[PDB]
């Protein structure tokens, strides 16, 4: 959809926070929202796709200025209601119990060698998105195209800074999984992936810089054809 | 900035910690999450998977002008031959600085980051600070945040990442640098000349 996470050309949102030098992990809580990733995936909550539509249904000020992986566990609450495996009320109570005792212990359990399996086989394997589809890429190299001027309530990757533009393909890349399919429980529904580089005058009228252009992907359902 | 509206870091923190910890054990308990899943996924990303791996890429290239050639043709394929890949760098295509091109990367609607070849992203990266900005003022961004002058004449282009493609930076090889080798020249990359944010270090 059209939220505040679609932040490109935002103005306003202040200067770049860089500490000199910060950890991996901030804190303990931050390697276990990280960890939750594998974890919820393997579970069936939630694809990539999925996941990022989790965090775009956030409230927006909460997302603005919260620590990242806290998107991540909003991501995991949401799925796992959702689909049924996190009661809220139980969440609610227990989010209370640890309030007031930070320090009891987890609940116990046994240690499952297929939960490292997985973790080892997803590090170095990966989770490729690429997919073989039947029909050839309907652009090429060296077209111009228009992108569309959709504005859909569920998950895409249309920025809005790009909609409605006219753009250059730059590159074909193969079919890989749709997000306005996948983010929406509505399946892999491969398309076509392109490069399509927009001028910044293009992008941002006269304050564009005469000497940059934004090179943006986009699935082939996005973008139709002006000049081959 | 601040806001009136927002509670103290150390406030922030505590309640975080006690939700974080509420649905981790509730995780637990359905049996998908484990402690030593938690750790074996902190182990990796701390300590094993860095930008150290992307500087050996970066290097070869500098080195190896076939390698360079194959690097730039399909990055994931390329990279396997050094036996790095995997999750969140399953399709990698590396793009080249030279003398009249410097390229930037960003993803504004997430936060993708090629982990194979460089680890997790540092926040900045994933903030809404850089990413809105980068897309729209490019060159006064590097110059104000990073220090780093790019001249008006030389083209700027910004690569949003808004696929699993992973866009990765290869920086020029500094001057000066005639014959090094490659354990020498791994000291001038930096994880932020393979985002572009600024060039490999000089000497």
């Amino acid at each position: 959809m059209n939220g505040v996470y679609d932040v490109g050309g935002t103005d306003g949102l202040g200067p770049i926070n860089r500490p000199a030098d910060e950890p991996v992990f901030r804190a303990e809580w931050e390697k276990v929202a990280f960890a939750m990733f594998p974890a919820t995936f393997r579970a069936g909550f939630m694809g990539l796709d999925e996941f990022a539509f989790g965090i775009e249904q956030m409230n927006p000020a909460e997302y603005l200025e919260s620590p990242y992986y806290w998107h991540w566990i909003r991501t995991y609450i949401h799925h796992g209601v959702r689909t049924g495996k996190i009661d809220l009320e139980e969440l609610e109570r227990r989010t209370q119990y640890y309030r007031e005792n930070p320090d009891a212990p987890l609940p116990e359990h046994e240690q499952k060698p297929e939960l490292i399996e997985f973790v080892n086989q997803a590090v170095y394997g990966g989770l490729p998105a690429s997919r073989e589809v039947d029909r050839p890429p309907k652009f090429k190299e060296g077209d111009v195209v228009r992108f569309s001027t959709a504005s859909p309530k569920g998950h895409a990757r249309r920025a809005r800074y790009v909609r409605g533009k006219t753009g250059t393909v730059v590159k074909h890349h193969g079919a890989y999984i749709y997000p306005d399919t996948a983010g929406n429980g509505l399946g892999e529904c491969p398309e076509h992936l392109y490069t399509v580089r927009f001028t910044a005058q293009e992008l941002w009228g006269p304050e564009g810089d005469p000497n940059s252009s934004v090179y943006y992907d986009c699935w082939e359902p996005y973008i139709e054809l002006v000049d081959t | 900035t601040e806001n009136i509206l927002r509670k103290s870091d150390e406030e922030i923190q505590k309640e975080i910690t006690a939700r974080v910890k509420a649905l981790e054990s509730m995780l637990i308990e359905q049996g998908i999450l484990t402690t030593s899943m938690i750790d074996r996924m902190a182990e990796i990303y701390e300590n094993e998977v860095g930008p150290h791996l992307g500087a050996k890429v970066v290097v070869k290239a500098w080195t190896d002008p076939e390698f360079k050639k194959r690097l730039l043709a399909d990055g994931t394929e390329a990279c396997k031959e050094l036996g790095i890949g995997g999750l969140q760098g399953e399709d990698m295509m590396w793009v080249e600085n030279t003398d009249e091109v410097h390229h930037v990367v960003v993803c504004t609607l997430c936060s993708c980051y090629p982990w194979p070849v460089l680890g997790l992203p540092p926040n900045w990266f994933k903030e809404p600070q850089y990413r809105s900005r980068v897309v729209r003022e490019p060159r006064q961004l590097l110059k104000e945040e990073f220090g780093f002058e790019v001249p008006p004449s030389k083209e700027i282009k910004v690569w949003d990442s808004s696929s699993e493609m992973r866009f990765v930076v290869l920086p020029q090889r500094p001057a000066g640098t005639d014959g090094w080798s490659e354990e020498e020249l791994a000291t001038l990359v930096t994880r932020e000349s393979m985002i572009g944010v600024e060039p490999a270090k000089a000497v």
